[PDB]
C-alpha cells in the first residue's frame, strides 16, 4: 500500500458574499468594506486655526452687525457659518450676496483699514435705530455711519468722501443706500431736493436713487440695501451724494485662502479631519463614501452604492 | 477556476488548517500530520496587502462648497451643477464597481495560481518516485517516514535516493 | 493565448461540434464517436452571461436638459457647458474603450483555461495507462471500448483495472 | 494504440473585436454594447404627458391663443416644439430662458384670480388685431391691457395688491407696454411722466415705459415686455401705476416636476422609454449611445464610437 | 552523463521599477513613460493660417482702438490674445466682456459692414480725444462715431438711426453710451433734457440712461464710454432712438468659420508643427497624459496629478546573481 | 508569478541572450550551446506593441478655453469650473494609475505565460524520452547530438526514433 502526500488549502465556517466581473454571489475566505456608511456629528477641528461664526453672517462681519462684533478681524484657516445666522440688523439686502458670502468664505482673515471720512457740521454722522442694539441701547452697523440733516425737514448738504487704497492688495469696500418707507420719512431726514448718489473708481461705476411702501420687516418698512466692489491698489473711490448714502468708516481686505464649512453640528478640538458635510466630518481612510454629494475638504468620492465588499482572500470551500 | 486547483481538482479547503493558506497533509506507517507552507501562504497575503495599499486611499486634492447648504443659488448655474455632479457621481460609482470586480476576480485566480504553483514544485520533486492522485494528491512510491516527509515540504527531498525502490514499486 | 490550449497546442476547433464548446472524439477497434462535456460549457456559458448582466446596463439617474434646442443660452455659461460634456464624453469614451478590450482578453483566456482544465483532469484520470500526444489527443496504451470511453468522459475510469495491460504495451 | 481527443467548437463566419494586446482578434460571437438605432417617436405609454404642440410654456403662464388648451393641468412630461408661439401681440420677457426652464421642470400649472377690479375712467378690455381669437379681436387670456376710456386723458394713478392666501409660492407675471411713438402714449395714457412701482416683502423694480422708433412684428412697431417673480405664502405684491401696466387677471403655481423635452418627433402612446432626445426615443437595453450628446431621462452614456464588440465566445479557430 | 536542453528568458544588468496592482517596486527588463514633463516655450505654428494681435485686445478689433488698426479684417485658423493687450483707449468696459472675447477667440476672421449712418447739420459726428491718438494728432474709435451737438449747450437732435443685415449670415453690431463726469459736461455736449437711448431689434430690446457722477481719472479722463452688443440675424433690423449721449457704429462686423483661441506670453515659432497649447507655449508629445498645466487648448493630452507613471514593455527582470 | 516560471521554477535570467527573449541551453558530449526561440519571443513583442498602440494615443476632440488667462472670471462661475476641472482631473489620475498598474501586471504575467507554453511545448515533444530538471531544463535519456538538439528547437524532433534507447536507460 503505497504512502500519501496530499495539497490543500484554508477554509472558514462564516465566509463572505463578494461580486466578480463573472459571478454576483462568490463567497471568499475574507473580505473589507470600500464604501463609508458612519459619519461623526462633530466639526473635528484638531491643528486648525478655526473661527465658529456662531449667530453670525460673514457679510455681517464686514459691514458689523453686532452678532458679529467678536469676529470684524482676524486669521483663520478654516470659517464655520451657521443656520440662520444675522447679517442685516436693520431689513435690507445685498445685491450679489452669494458670491461676496462665497468670497469671504475662501479667505483665511480680515483686515479693516479706515476710510478716514469726515462730515460738515449740518450732518449727523452718528444716527441710530432700535433694530441694531448695543450694549443694551440703540446703534448702528459698526463699520457705516448713518448720515442724516441735523436739522430736521433742512435739505442735506451735498458732500464728496473719496477712499484711496494706499495698500499692495486689492480692498472691499462695502456701502449701503436707505430707501425710506414714505416721502414723508425722506423729506424729514434728507430733504425735499431730488437725492442723487454716484460711486465711482478706475473700473467700478454706478449711481442709486433712494426709492421711496413695502410690508414691514421687523416692524420697519424702511430698507437698507448694501452695494460693494474691488478697489485695485493705488487707485480711488468717490462718493457723491446728496443724502441717503450709509458710508463706510472702514473698508475690509480678506488675507490669503481657507476652507468654508456650513455645518450645524458642534465642534471638537481633540479629533482631526480633512472631509466635512453639512452632518459633520468624515475621517475614514476608505476611497469611497455614501453620506452626502455635498462635501469639502479631500474627500472619498461619493457613489450611490450602500456597500462594496473587497476579497482579502481566496475561494471559500468548506467541507 | 482560471488555474483549476482551488474549486477545482482539490475538492475542498480544510478548516482545520489555521497557520496558513496552503499546506500539506500526509498519511505513512507512523500515522498522520498536518503542516502549512510558510512561502506561498506569505506569496498571497503579501499580493493581498499590497492592492490594499493602493486602493485604501483618497485623493489629496482640496474641494470648496460650490452649493450654499442655508441659501438658494441661482436656477442657471444650479441645474449645471446638478448636471455635473450627478454625472462625475455616475462615473464615480461605476469605476468603484469595475475596480472591486476586476480586482475580487485577480485576488482568487491568483491565490488559485499560489495553489498550483506548490503543487507544481513538489510535483516536480518528487519525479518518477510518485504518480498523480487527482485530488491534488501524490502517491508515493516507498517508505516515507516523518523525516522523509519533512523533507517533501523543506524543498530537500532528493529523487535519486529512494528512485530504484519506487520504479519497482510502480512497475511491480 | 495564455494557458497554451485554444490558438495553442490544440491546433483548431471543430465545427463539427453544435452541443457544446467543448467535449471529446475518440478512435478504438468499435471505431470513432463524438460527444460534449457539459460541466466545462456550462462553466464557460454561466461566466459570460455574468459579465453581460454587470455590462448590459444604464444607471438609474434622472438627467434635466442644461441646453435649449430651440433658443440661445447666454455664450459664457453655454462654453462651460459644452467643455463639461465633451470632457465627460472623453472618459465615457475611455472607459467604453478599456472595459470592453479588458473584458475580451478575459472572455478569451477564461475560455482557454475551461479547455486546459478539462484535458488536465483526463491526463491523471488516465494516470499511467496513456501518453500525451502532443495536439491534445491521448494515446491509450489498452482496449478502451465505447463503455471504457464514456466513462472517461463521465470522470468514472478506474486506472487500476488496465494498468497491468497498459504499462507492458508501453514497455513493449 | 486507442486515442480520445479534445477539442473546442468553431463557426464558419467568426466575428472581430479588440482586446489588450489585439485589433482584430477573431471570436465565435459577440454582442454590440454602443446603440446607433434610434425611434424618430416620442414614446410616451406609461406617461400623463402633455404636448404643447405650437404653444410655448411661457405662453401658459399668459395665455396666447396658441396656448388656449394649456393654461392649467397636471403631467409628468412636457413636450415644446419647434418655432412655438409665446407672444402674439410683439415682446420678450425678461430672464425668458430660467422661466422657460422653470416651466419646463414642473408636473402642471394651477391658475389663481387675482381680483383686481378698475375704476370707470380705466378701460379693462382693451384687444389688438394680433392676439386673434374666435374669429374676432383679442388679448392675452391671463393679463388686461389697463388703458383711460376718455381718449388723451391721463391716466388714474391707481393701486392693485394681490395677496397669496396658499401654502405654497405663486409665479405673478406682468406686461409693460413700450409704445412705438410719443402719439401713441398720450393717446392711451396721456401727457404726463409715467412710473410703474411693483414693491412685495422680497422683490422691488420701478419700470418707465420707454417710447421710441422700432421695426414692425406682424406689423406693430410697439412692445409689451412681460416681468415675473415669485410671491411667498402671506406676502403681497403691489402695483403703484399712472398708465403702461398690463396687469394680470390670474397669477400661476407651478406644481410638483415633470420631464421637459424640446423634439420635432411624434408622439406614440403603444412604445415606452425613460430616455429621449431631439430625434425621438431611445429604449436600447445597452449601456452606451452615439445618436446625441443632448438626451433627458435615465440614459446609456454618449461616446465618440461607431461600435463597441463584447466578446460572448472563445477564440474562433477555424479548418 | 546524461544529455540535457535547458529553457531561459532574457535579463538585464540595470533594469527599470514600474508599479502593479499588487507590487509598488516591481523589476521589469524595459519601461516607458505615458506622463509628459516637457513643455517647448514657443507657440508651433507650422501649418497654421495663424493671426498675432500682438498689442491688440480682441474686442478692440471690432469697435477700432488705434492698437488693432491692423487687426480691423481678416482671415485666420488661429488667434493668439497676448497680456495687458489694449481694447479701449478712451477709459470704459464692455457689459458680458468675457462672452463676447471668447465669441471672437473661436472665430476665423472677420469682415467689416458699412452701417451708412447719416445725421443732421446740428450734430457733430467727428468727436475726437487726446486718449485716442492716431497719426500723432487727437481720434476715435474707428467703427463708431462720438456724435455732440455742433452748438455747445443746445439740446441734441431726437434722431432715428437703422442698420439692416442684408447679407446671408448674422452680423454683430457694437455700440457705446457716454456717462459724463459732471452735469456741467452733460449740458455741455447733449443739452439740458432728460436723456434717453432706445436699441431695438426683431430679438433683442433694451434702454439706457447716461448717468452722471464724480470718479477718478483714467489716462487723465473721469467720463466714461460703456460698450454693449447684440447679434443681428439676416433679414432683420436694429433702430438707435437717441437724444444724445450715443456713440453709434459706422461698421458692424461679421464672425466668419472657425478657429482656435489661444491666450499665450510665448514667442511664434512656424518651423514646430502642434494641437495643443497653454499659457506656457506648445505640447507635441504622443503620450497620453501631461502634468504641465490643466489650463490647455486644442487635441491634448488629460492633465494629471502625477510627475511619472512608467507602463512596462518587459518581463520581469531576474538578474544572474 | 501567476505561471510560475519567470521569478518561479527557472532561477533566474540569462544576460548573455541578446538575440531574443526566450530560448535554450543544452549539454551533450560535443559541448554546450545557446540559441533564441523566434515564435515566442515574437508573440510576447507582438502583444506589447498592441498595448502600445492602444495607450500612446490622446483624444481628437478639440477643447476651447472657458478660464481668462489674462482677465479675472466671475467668482460663483469660476468656483463651478475650479470644481469640475479638478473632479475630471482626479478621475484621469485614478484612470492612469489603474490602466498602467492592471496592464503592468498582464505584461508581467503574458510573459510568464510564454515562457511556460514553450516548455510545455518542449515537455511534450520528448514524450518518455526525457524527465523534469523541476530548474527548467530537460534530462534527455539518449545521445543527442547538436543536430537532434536542433530538432528540439524547430519543433521535428520525432520521440519514437529514439524510445527503446531512452526507456531502457530511464529505467536501468
Ligand atoms: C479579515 O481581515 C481583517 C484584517 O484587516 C480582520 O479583521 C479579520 O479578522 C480577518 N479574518 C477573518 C477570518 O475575519
Ligand atoms: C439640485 O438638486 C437638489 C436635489 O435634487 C434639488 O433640491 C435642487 O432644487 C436642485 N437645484 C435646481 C436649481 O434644480
Ligand atoms: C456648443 O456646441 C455646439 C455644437 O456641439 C455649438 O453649435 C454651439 O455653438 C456651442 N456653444 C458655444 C457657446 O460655443
Ligand atoms: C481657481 O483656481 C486657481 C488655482 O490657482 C486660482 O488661481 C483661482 O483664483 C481660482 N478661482 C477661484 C474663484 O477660487
Ligand atoms: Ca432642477
Ligand atoms: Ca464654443
Amino acid at each position: 500500500d503505497p504512502d500519501k502526500i496530499c495539497l490543500g488549502h484554508h477554509a472558514v465556517a462564516n465566509g463572505t458574499i463578494v461580486k466578480t466581473l463573472t459571478n454576483e454571489q462568490e463567497e471568499v475566505t475574507n473580505a473589507t468594506e470600500t464604501v463609508e456608511s458612519t459619519s461623526l456629528n462633530r466639526l473635528c477641528m484638531k491643528g486648525r486655526n478655526h473661527k465658529d461664526l456662531g449667530n453670525c453672517h460673514p457679510i455681517g462681519m464686514l459691514i458689523g452687525t453686532p452678532a458679529c462684533d467678536l469676529h470684524l478681524t482676524g486669521t483663520w484657516d478654516t470659517l464655520i457659518e451657521r443656520k440662520n445666522a444675522i447679517a442685516y440688523c436693520y431689513p435690507g439686502a445685498t445685491v450679489n450676496e452669494e458670491a461676496l458670502r462665497q468670497k469671504i468664505m475662501e479667505s483665511g482673515g480680515i483686515s479693516k483699514i479706515n476710510t478716514g471720512f469726515t462730515y460738515g457740521s449740518s450732518i449727523n454722522s452718528a444716527g441710530t435705530t432700535k433694530a441694531c442694539m448695543r450694549n443694551g441701547g440703540n446703534s448702528f452697523y459698526a463699520e457705516l455711519k448713518w448720515l442724516v440733516s441735523k436739522n430736521k425737514g433742512q435739505n442735506f448738504p451735498q458732500t464728496t468722501n473719496t477712499y484711496r487704497n494706499a495698500d499692495t492688495a486689492e480692498h472691499l469696500i462695502m456701502w449701503g443706500i436707505h430707501h425710506p418707507s414714505s416721502t414723508q420719512e425722506k423729506n424729514d431726514l434728507y430733504g425735499t431736493q431730488s437725492l442723487s448718489i454716484s460711486v465711482g473708481s478706475s473700473t467700478y461705476k454706478n449711481n442709486f436713487v433712494p426709492v421711496v411702501a413695502r410690508p414691514q420687516v421687523n416692524g420697519l418698512s424702511g430698507r437698507i440695501d448694501f452695494h460693494w466692489t474691488l478697489v485695485q491698489p493705488g487707485d480711488k473711490i468717490t462718493f457723491s451724494h446728496n443724502g441717503g448714502l450709509i458710508a463706510p468708516s472702514r473698508v475690509s481686505k480678506l488675507i490669503g485662502r481657507g476652507l468654508g464649512i456650513q455645518s450645524e453640528a458642534p465642534i471638537d478640538n481633540s479629533c482631526e479631519s480633512k472631509c466635512f458635510w453639512r452632518g459633520g466630518s468624515i475621517n475614514t481612510r476608505l476611497p469611497f463614501q455614501n453620506l452626502s454629494p455635498r462635501t469639502v475638504g479631500q474627500c472619498p468620492k461619493y457613489v450611490n452604492k450602500k456597500s462594496l465588499m473587497l476579497a482579502t482572500g481566496m475561494r471559500n470551500v468548506p467541507e | 477556476g482560471l488555474f483549476g486547483a482551488i474549486a477545482g481538482f482539490i475538492e475542498n479547503g480544510w478548516e482545520g488548517m489555521v497557520d496558513g493558506w496552503y499546506g500539506f497533509r500526509h498519511q505513512n506507517a507512523q500515522g498522520t500530520g498536518q503542516a502549512a507552507d510558510y512561502k506561498s501562504t506569505q506569496a498571497a497575503i503579501d499580493q493581498i496587502t499590497g492592492k490594499l495599499n493602493r486602493i485604501i486611499k483618497k485623493t489629496n486634492t482640496e474641494f470648496e462648497s460650490i452649493e450654499s447648504e442655508f441659501s438658494e443659488i441661482d436656477h442657471q448655474i444650479g441645474n449645471v451643477i446638478n448636471w455635473t455632479k450627478d454625472s462625475i457621481t455616475d462615473i464615480w460609482t461605476y469605476q468603484a464597481e469595475l475596480l472591486v470586480a476586476m480586482e475580487n476576480q485577480h485576488t482568487i485566480d491568483m491565490a488559485d495560481s499560489e495553489m498550483l504553483n506548490l503543487y507544481e514544485r513538489v510535483r516536480k520533486q518528487l519525479r518518477q518516485n510518485a504518480e498523480e492522485d487527482g485530488k491534488g494528491c501524490f502517491e508515493i512510491y516507498h517508505a516515507c517516514d516523518d523525516s522523509c516527509m519533512e523533507s517533501i515540504r523543506n524543498n530537500t527531498y532528493d529523487h535519486s535516493q529512494y528512485r530504484e525502490e519506487a520504479l519497482l514499486n510502480r512497475l511491480n
